[PDB]
Order: structure tokens, then sequence, then C-alpha cells
DNA sequence: TTAGGGTTAG
């Protein structure tokens, strides 16, 4: 089934992949697990990971780290791994002052009522937010959150029962994929015929692989030894370009490979992904994406309102941001990395672009 | 502006070391026009009364096309760079001086300078200007210092008109009067006209002035700026 | 029709009262023959417009009178002419030429100034209330007949013999408000019937053309003894087919970055009015040309068009020279603007503005009692459908986690933080030591089919945390001690992130509270899409995200997460 | 007559 066999890795173009879905319990088993990667499942093409289900508990197995609650909802049944949580750092009960007493008391109210929502007995109605897992060949739910449904009457159950078909027909039954499918389709894949083009593709794959491995810093030789990156780099194009030294094909080609690796990391510097800290080394690089440190610093310098001006500034200007950063840390901070971090921050909701060139946090 | 199209009639030609050059002769006449394509041909002249012709206006259009695509800059104050030059254009809010080879001109664009502008230690009594249209918007105003030959020009000016400061110098500041750090922007105009340092009064019929007006229409209604005129009992509209 | 302002006034012993007719629903009054008469009206509305200009310091004082500074009060009426009765005062008691013309459009009434009359007395005009109209004659001029008007003179062969600008100033302004576009009017002129009476005015004995109308060879300035009349004969109805025609636009002509509404106009349905304070906070009075500040005004027309499933909201501004507004601009009214000026801000918001080119007209008065249409109930994924999608809605979603949360006590005089009145600007920009509570919060919500981040402002937070107002006020009493409280949480189920500190017992309390299921409940949210539908925000390709959880890291294409602004938080059926 | 295009150091 091609239409069912949606693009590889099941990208989140279809929104549901990021939000707790609402399927019949009985259907939760009929879905496939993805053969491409474990820990993700499929229904009518739409990929699912986070699931929402509400029913009644019918059986218990209690363990030291988790409970295991069997749960039913009419159409079917499953069991649910409900990780426990302890009360480490115990809050005492003391005759504190008015404010402290009130804080402690309200905290205790919240805590005790949370317990009452958490504790459970067979036949009760239970809600669970979590994801699909499988073990011993059996499929189950590992809940992110679970709480007792405090309804005195079946009205809300009735609502859900009436609803689920509606949401099915509206959203989940829709299989179609509206993506344009703008695939390169392996044009010059085995050979770029152009050392700059090879370097661009090399930088692509290398930044991909670094973000995958989450490596924050790296000596360039460490990267130059990667199997996939090497394979990509050593395609016949570089061997033919460096072939002028016929008597040293191996040596000249390996040197050209090291040079084109240097060129790729330099392209990353130009595009602000990676940068060479003032470490005194010649081929050591720090990746901006993982540079939580600079993220924190540049977030300090505005999250706390801009410290230099007395006036009630709403944030700071691109140039003054850059200048105060270079002042407080290092003049050598390239604008490329600054732009990259400013992008990532608003992606994270750590900064907002009220306009271009001026920002707040 | 560069790119204007000029017509000179009874222009007398002279020579200097084989370098030919024209001069405003006895019996001289002239016309001049706007350089933009997609806009009318409006005459700009001070000579006798004239008759335009289709050949004449087509020379203007052809020179427009030529400059535009056979021979082949705009900058808000908020887009400047720390030390450089530019042909800025603004309105004069006030003029002042302290005894010396320099003269002050205070202007505004309606956009925020990245760093705050340099602020002079002026003898305030010498400054001509109205505080009403300034104080509670001072963050959108700047200062410029002209020198030598530009002094007598600036001195002779009148507040309220529109200017274009050709080759205005920008320069970075980083200190306060008591030598505490503060990042700031300076503006200057060096003596002598070399490279084209100068000022020309702009007519309020110029389409650039229409563009600057257009800009401020947003800078006030859609200002999004905090409160001012907290003394809300002051206006009384048409009292 | 009064001489000073044109505005149709009702006058009778003891004084006068302005009024606002309408021939019939959605059609304007159109024949001058109706001046002078008696109108008996009994199904009518009486309006007011309180223009108070108080100066309250804080909300507290609203309980008292001792802070109002001034008062005025417009007052007037409005009614159809299907309800009132017209009575023609029987004429109390004990040689011309005419021509027909269709009219194209109207310049607005303004105190223009004027040229030297073309080739005539070169006295320099002063400003004076004036306007002019564009049209085109039909048939040649016609002589005095008694039975109306004689046979047309041989109609002119050229367009200049028909197309005509109609200029008005002085007493004849009294003929303004009857004029409406597209119709065929009839002008009449007494006196010795003679050629040339209307046919030219490019260079003439006298005609003080306005600057914008200089050089036009088809002008015509009417004489006080001339006046207009409406044409309605069925023998000319085939010309009056302009019926069911209006100056209107396509919404893609709008909502796009090019020309400045000299091209376009649009029906509308107002929703509010208040003063343009940020202009007085940047007082510049048309670059210093207007003089004293007749404060500027803003409206929020809910644009209308048959083209679209939803009306994009689209503010309109009114600046000093066009104050006071026309009559009949009120919440609920149905209004049909014409030839505004459109300006898109650098901060990128489409907004429209008044100029002499633009003139109001009303199509219907408010409804008796305000209706209540409930905002649609939808699923968040519809806002990712790719096509057009509703503008504002409610959705039965579920809090999943709290991102950011800040509280502030701020001075009501200046836009800064303020600990209980001891303002940082105290004594400088801020005279008075007084402060008020202010709070901000960002949620993450889901609904069974999409992700979305909701930012929520002001008191609402008390409903986001689900706190009863009383206890929330108690808490705020506490936070008043530090004056500013900021928390940032590394994420769902995680500890407070680096941007905030954990030591305060109150901090732990809050943190727990932001992590309790009792917060992370279901709620019915209603909201407004944070970025309105338009071209103004460019599109972008998808970003690349690399998860890290469960079994292995997932790398994927993802769109940028929604951002939505809060409007209503309400629980449903107490779902735990 | 002068000036007869090209960077100040303020
Ligand atoms: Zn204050």
């Amino acid at each position: 089934r091609c239409e069912e066999e949606t693009p590889s890795l099941l990208w989140g173009l279809d929104p549901v992949f990021l939000a707790f879905a609402k399927l019949y319990i009985r259907d939760i088993l009929d879905m496939k697990e993805s053969r491409q990667v474990p820990g993700v499942f499929l229904y009518n093409g739409h990929p699912i990971k986070q699931v929402d289900v509400l029913g009644t508990v019918i059986g218990v197995r209690e363990r030291d780290a988790f409970y295991s609650y069997g749960v039913d909802d009419s159409t079917g049944v499953i069991n649910c791994i409900c990780w426990k949580k302890l009360n480490t750092e115990s809050v005492s009960a003391a005759p504190s002052a008015a404010r402290e007493l009130s804080l402690t008391s309200q905290l205790k109210k919240l805590q005790e009522t949370i317990e009452q929502k958490t504790k459970i007995e067979i036949g009760d109605t239970i809600r669970v937010r979590g994801s699909i897992r499988t073990y011993r060949e059996e499929r189950e739910i590992h809940a992110t959150t679970y709480y007792k449904v405090d309804d005195p009457v079946w009205n809300i159950q009735i609502a859900r029962m009436l609803e689920l078909p509606t949401i099915y027909r509206k959203v989940y039954d829709q299989p179609f994929h509206s993506s344009a499918l703008e695939k390169e389709e392996a044009l010059s894949n085995p050979g770029a015929l152009d050392l700059p083009s090879l370097t661009s593709l090399l930088s692509e794959k290398a930044k991909e692989f670094l973000m995958e491995n989450r490596v924050q810093s790296f000596y360039q030789q460490e990267l130059e030894m990667v199997e996939s990156l090497l394979s990509l780099a050593n395609q016949p194009v570089i061997h033919s370009a460096s072939s002028d030294q016929v008597n040293f094909k191996k040596d000249t080609t390996s040197k050209a490979i090291h040079s084109i690796f240097k060129n790729a990391i330099q392209l990353l510097q130009e595009k602000g992904l990676v940068f060479q800290k003032d470490d005194g080394f010649d081929n050591l690089y720090y990746v901006t994406r993982e540079d939580k440190d600079l993220h924190r610093k540049i977030h300090r310098i505005i999250q706390q309102d801009c410290q230099k001006p007395n006036h009630m500034e709403k944030g700071c200007h691109f140039l003054h941001i850059l200048a105060c950063a270079r002042l407080s840390i290092r003049p050598g901070l390239s604008e490329a990395v600054l732009q990259q971090v400013l992008e990532l921050l608003e992606d994270q909701s750590d900064i907002v672009s009220t306009m271009e060139h001026y920002y707040t946090a | 502006k560069n790119g204007d199209i000029v017509r000179f009639h009874r222009l007398k030609i002279q020579v200097y070391k084989k370098e030919t050059q024209g001069i405003t002769s006895s019996g001289f006449a002239s016309l001049t026009f706007e350089g933009t394509l997609g806009a009318p041909i409006i005459p700009r002249t001070s000579s006798k009364y004239f008759n335009f012709t289709t050949e004449d206006h087509k020379m203007v259009e052809a020179l427009r096309v030529w400059a535009s695509t056979h021979m082949s800059t705009l900058l808000k104050l908020c887009d400047v760079q720390p030390m450089q030059y530019f042909d800025l254009t603004c309105q004069l809010l006030g003029k002042a001086e302290v005894d010396g080879a320099s003269f002050l001109l205070k202007v505004w664009d309606g956009t925020r300078t990245p760093f705050p502008s340099w602020r002079v230690l002026i003898q305030d009594l010498v400054l001509e200007g109205d505080l009403s249209h300034i104080h509670r918007l001072q963050n959108l105003t700047i200062d410029i210092l002209v020198y030598d030959n530009h002094v007598h020009v600036a001195r002779s000016l009148k507040v309220g008109s529109f200017l274009r400061i050709y080759s205005l110098h920008t320069k970075l500041q980083s200190m306060n009067s008591e030598n505490q750090t503060m990042l700031s922007l300076e503006f200057h105009l060096h003596g002598g006209t070399s490279y084209g340092r100068g000022i020309r009064v702009l007519p309020e019929s110029n389409s650039d002035v229409d563009q600057l007006k257009k800009d401020l229409e947003s800078a006030n209604l859609t200002a999004n700026q905090h409160s001012d005129v907290i003394c809300q009992s002051e206006p009384d509209d048409s009292f | 029709a009064s001489s000073h302002k044109g505005c149709l006034q009702l006058r009778d012993q003891s004084g006068s009262l302005p009024c606002l007719l309408l021939a019939k629903h959605s059609q304007p009054l159109s024949d001058p023959r109706l001046i002078g008469c008696l109108v008996r009206a009994e199904r009518f509305q009486l309006i007011v417009e309180r223009d108070v200009r108080s100066s309250f310091p804080s909300w507290k004082e609203l309980s008292m009178p001792g802070f109002i500074q001034k008062q005025q009060a417009r007052v007037y009426v409005q009614f159809f002419l299907a309800d009132a009765l017209i009575l023609p005062v029987p004429r109390p008691c004990l040689l011309g030429q005419s021509r027909l013309f269709l009219l194209c459009h109207k310049e607005a009434l303004m105190k223009r100034n004027f040229c030297v009359p073309p080739g005539a007395s070169p006295e320099v005009p002063k400003p004076a209330l004036s306007f002019y109209v564009l049209g085109s004659w039909l048939g040649g001029t016609q002589r005095k007949e008694g039975t109306g008007w004689g046979l047309p003179e041989p109609q002119g062969n050229d367009d200049n013999d028909q197309k005509v600008h109609l200029i008005f100033f002085g007493s004849s302004v009294r003929w303004f408000e009857f004029l409406h576009p597209g119709q065929v009017y009839r002008l009449i002129a007494p006196g010795p019937a003679t050629p040339m009476l209307f046919e030219k005015d490019g260079s003439s004995c006298i005609s003080r053309r306005p600057l914008e109308l200089a050089g036009c060879a088809s002008c015509l300035t009417v004489q006080d003894n001339w006046t207009l009349e409406l044409e309605s004969s069925q023998d000319i109805q085939d010309v009056l087919d302009a019926n069911k025609s209006l100056p209107e636009s396509s919404l893609t002509d709008l909502l796009s970055d090019n020309f400045t509404d000299s091209l376009v106009s649009f029906s509308a349905e107002i929703l509010s009015r208040t003063l343009c304070e940020p202009l007085v906070a940047s007082l510049w009075m048309k670059l210093g040309n207007t003089g004293a500040m007749r404060r500027c005004v803003k409206l929020t027309v809910a644009l209308e068009t048959a083209e679209c499933e939803f009306p994009p909201h689209l503010d309109v501004y009114i600046e000093d020279p066009h104050l006071p507004p026309s009559l009949g601009l009120l919440p609920g009214a149905r209004v049909h603007f014409s030839q505004l000026e459109k300006r898109v801000s650098r901060s990128h918001n489409v907004y429209c503005c008044f100029r002499s080119s633009t003139y109001v007209q009303v199509l219907s008065f408010p409804p008796e009692t305000t209706i209540s249409i409930p905002l649609p109930h939808i699923y968040l994924a519809e806002l990712l459908q790719g096509g057009q999608s509703p503008f504002q809605a409610t959705a039965s979603c579920h809090i999943v986690s709290v991102f950011s949360l800040q509280l502030f006590w701020v001075c009501a005089y200046c836009t800064s933080i303020c600990r209980q009145g001891k303002c940082t600007r105290l004594g400088s920009t801020c005279p008075t030591q007084t402060a008020i509570s202010q709070a901000i919060i960002r949620l993450l919500v889901e609904d069974g089919t999409a992700e979305a981040v909701v930012t929520c402002r002001n008191h609402h937070v008390a409903a986001a945390l689900g706190l009863c107002p009383r206890e929330w006020a108690s808490l705020l009493d506490f936070v008043q001690v530090p004056g500013r409280v900021v928390l940032q949480f590394a994420g769902p189920g995680a500890q407070l992130e680096s941007s905030a500190r954990v030591d305060e017992p109150m901090t732990m309390f809050l943190w727990t509270l932001c992590t309790s299921p009792s917060v992370l409940r279901p709620i019915v949210l209603s909201f407004e899409l944070e970025r309105k539908p338009s071209k103004i925000v460019p599109l972008e390709p998808p970003r690349l995200q690399r998860f890290q959880c469960g079994e292995l890291p997932f790398l994927t294409h993802v769109n940028p997460r929604l951002r939505l602004s809060c409007l209503s938080i309400r629980e449903s059926e107490y779902s735990s």
C-alpha cells in the first residue's frame, strides 16, 4: 500500500504526530508498529506516538517502580504501565507565619488532592496520557500522566462515546497526503562533479550527523574519520580532481579529502552552525546548535531587561545585542552564529521578534 | 540628486589645460527634471519662460532609461553602520553653536538610531527650536556637527525646513562625560566640499519629502509607542 | 440644508437639531426638491455621543466624581423616509436652460484653497469650504419650455462635450448632501437662454479652480441661481441601470503590498471607536501644518465581501483635518467607505487612513438590541488545513504544560516595573507613587489533533491557573512583596530552567502548582489567530527537528508551531 | 577672477 506507506520517518507535516490522539481502545492494537523505527505506530497513514484513552480499570499488578493497571473501554481492553513517583524532599507541617503557613497549607491541599486523584481502585474511571510501547510481544501504554476521572455520572463518558466517531470521520479517516513531494531524486548522487558541490552535500550530511549525535564540540579530524561522511567525500569526483598527482593518488586524494572536510566545516562557520572558540587550536570547532552556554548568555542580556540603558527599553537592537555580546564575551563572535542563535531562541520561545533588528525576551 | 536630468542652453564652453568645461554664460538658459521612471516629467528651472517639446521630453525619458539600465541608495537612520558616510535627509529641529570652527544642527527621521545619538554639551541659550515637537520624542532625534565653510551655511539656515546632508559622516562613540562606558553614534560634516560634503535645502514639493511625510504617517498613528502628554488636560483641541 | 456645514438640519422654535435621512434601507436620499418641507416622524431614533475627557488616576477613583475635566454632547436623530411623512408647506400667501448628466464620483467637502481663475482676475484666494464632482452630460443643453425642458441641442460629438467637472463653493455648498454617484441628475439655470452657458471653462471670465483641478478644460463652476434636480423618468431608466452598482474591490486588491487605495473601496460593518492616544504621545499635527491638536480617532471595521468565507479585521484611522467624524459612524452601523488611503507599516500591519479623497456613507443604523452570535467551535487542525480557515474560534483542548510565567507590579503613570509605587521613574518621568498588578503566561495545548501555544494576558491568568479570584488575589498580595516574579520551566515535568531561581518556598509552591494535574486539566479555550490572514507575513519552508526520546532519535520536517492569543478560559463539566 | 569632483581627524 503506497498511500499507506507514507514518506520515510513519517514526518510531522501531518500535525497529529505531536499531540495526544483519541482512538477507540480496540483500535489501538490493530495499528502497526513502524518497520522503519521502533517506538512509533501507524493508522491510516497518519503516524501516532502520543495516545489518549479513558475507560475503567479492571485489574492491578503493583510494583516497586510502577503500577500496571488493566483498563477497559467497551470496544476492548489493554494494560497500562503507570510509573510511580515518590515525595523526595518532604515538605514538613509546621506552625509557620501567615504567609509561610498559607503557602505550606495550600501546597498540602494541592498535594493531598493530587494523591486522591492518583490513587485508584478497580471499577473506577481512569484517564491516561502517554505513548504506545510493546513488551513480551504484548502491546501496552506507558502513561505520561494519569488521573482519576471525578465524574459522578456517565455524562462525560457519554460525551466521549458520542464524540470518537466524529473525530474519526473528521480527522483520522483522512488518509491523503497533500505534500508537494519536492525530492532531489539522486541527481549527481554518486558524484557531484564539483568540489564546491561535494562540499555543500558534505556539510549537509555532516551537520545532519552532528545534530543526530548531539556532539557539542569536535576536532575536525574526529569528523574526517566518520564512515558515512568519508564515503560521501571520497566519491570518484575528488579522486579525479586530485589525480594530477598520479604518482601519489592515495596521498593527494586523502589530503584533498581533509581539505574538503576543512571546506565543509568552514562553510558551516560561514552559515553559523559551528565556530572555533578561542581555544588556541587550529581545527577545533564548537557547534552553535548545542551551544546552550551562549544561548543562556544572550538570553541573560535581554531576558533581564537590557542592563546598559536606564530608560525602560522593551528589549534591544540587533546591533546593540551583538555589540554588548562582543563586549561582555568576545569581539570575535561572528554575526553568523549570532543570527543562528537568534533564530533558535525564538524557535524555543526564548526570544520574540517584535520587529526585524529589535528583539525582546 | 545624482541621476537628475539637466538641460543647458546658451551654455558657454571654456577650457583649462585642455580640460573643457561649461559656464553660466550671458544669455544662458536651463531646465532640469526628475530621474524616476514611472512618474511624470515636471520642470525645475529658474531661467526665462520656455516651451517644452516632444523631442525634449523624450530626451528626458531616454536619459532616464539610459541611466537606469544602460549605465546602471536609501537609508533610514535606524539602518546605519557604526562609522561611514551617507547622504542623509531630514528636517531641521534646531540650530546652535559653541564658539569655534563648528556649528550644530539637530534633526530627526522618525526612526530609532541603533545606539543613542551623541549629545552635545551645548550652550543651550544659543539653540533655536521649539520644545513642543521634541522633548517626549527625543529618542527619535539626533545631532550633527558641521565645520569650517559649512558653518556660515548652517548659521544662515532657518529651523523647520528639509535638508539633504550629502556625505554625512558617521562615527562610533563609547563614553560619557565622566568617562563611564556608553555606546553611541556621532555625526559630522567636515569642512571643504571635496568628495561632495555639503547640504542643500530641499523643496517641500520634492517627492522625497512626500516619501518622508508618508513614513511619519505610520510613525505616529501606528506608533505603538508608550504614553506621552500625561497632562491630558492640556490639548483642548481647537480652544 | 444649512449654509455653513451642508448638514441637513431641522429647525423650529427655540432652535435646531441635526439629522441623518435615508431614502429607504440601503439607499440614499437623492432629489433636492425635498428641501424646505415639513417632515413628521414618529418611528425614529435619538442618539448622543458623550465626549468626556476625564483624568482618573486609578480604577479606584471611578467610584467618585472629582476627576472629570470637561464635557460635551453631540445629539441628533435618524430615520428612514418610509416612516416619516413629508408635507409641502403650501406656498405662503395672504428664461433658462438645463442639461442632464451622469455623475462619476465625489471629492470630499474640505476647506481647500484655489488657483488664479484661469486667465482671469489674479487675486490670491484664501481657504474656503469647497468640493467638486466628476460626470458626463447626456444629450445637449435644453431650453425653457414650461412643460419641463425643450428638445436637446445637437449633442456634442466629442467626449469633452460631455465629460465635465462640477465645482462648488460659497452658498451652493447647500446642495452637497443630496449628491450620490452613478445617478443621472438634472441641473437647471434661469436667465436668457444662450449657448456656452455650460459647455466650457478651461479659460474663462472667472472660475477659482482648486489646485488639484488646475488645467482641466472641462471644468464648470455653478452660479448661485442654478440648482440641481434628480432624473427618474422611465424614458431614461435604461440609463439609470447603475442601480445595483457600487465602487467596491476584490480582497486581493486589498491585503497585498502595492498601491495606496486610490483604487479601492469596500462595504463594512463597524465595531468600535476610541481615541488615537499614541498620536498625542507623538504630537506632530500633520508635520506642524494643522495647528492645534483635534485628537485623532480609530475604528475597527469588520470588512465585508462576498468573495470570502471570513471577514478580515482591518483598522481605519481618522486624522485631525477630518474631525469631527461624519454623522452615523457607530458600533453596529453598516457603512460603505470610498477611496481611502492605504498604508502598510514598517512593523507590517495593513491600516487605512482618511484623506480628502475619501467620503463616508451610511447604509443602516444599529439594531435595536445587540445580537449575540457565538464564535464557532472547531478543531485546531483546521487552522493547518492549508486553505482559508476561520478567523477566531473556540476549541475543546487540554493543557499539557506551562512554559513561561511572569508577574509584575507596575506604575500606572509610566510603562515600567514598580514595587508598590516606589517607581523607578518616581520623581522623574513618574510623579505619583502608585502601582498595579500585571501578569503574563504561556501555555501549551492540544485537542486530539494539533499542537498550539497559547499566550494569555492580564487577569485571565487567574483562570489559566484555575485559581478562584479571591485566592488568586491573596497570592498576588504575597507576590507584591518582591514586586516582580519570573519563572521559566525547562519543559513538561521538568524543573525550573536556568532563567529562574528555586530557593523561595513560594517558588517551590508555584513550581509544584505549575506541575500538578489539577492545573494540567481540560479546558474550553476561545482565541484569536495571532497573525491575521494576509500576504503581509511571508511563508517559509519547513524546519528540521530531531527528537530524542522513546527508542531512537526521530529526524523530521515540521512546520512552525501555532501561536494563539487568549480570550476565554472556561472549564467543562468539572472534568477533574 | 574664483575653480576647474573624490573624504576629517572636528
Ligand atoms: Zn512610575
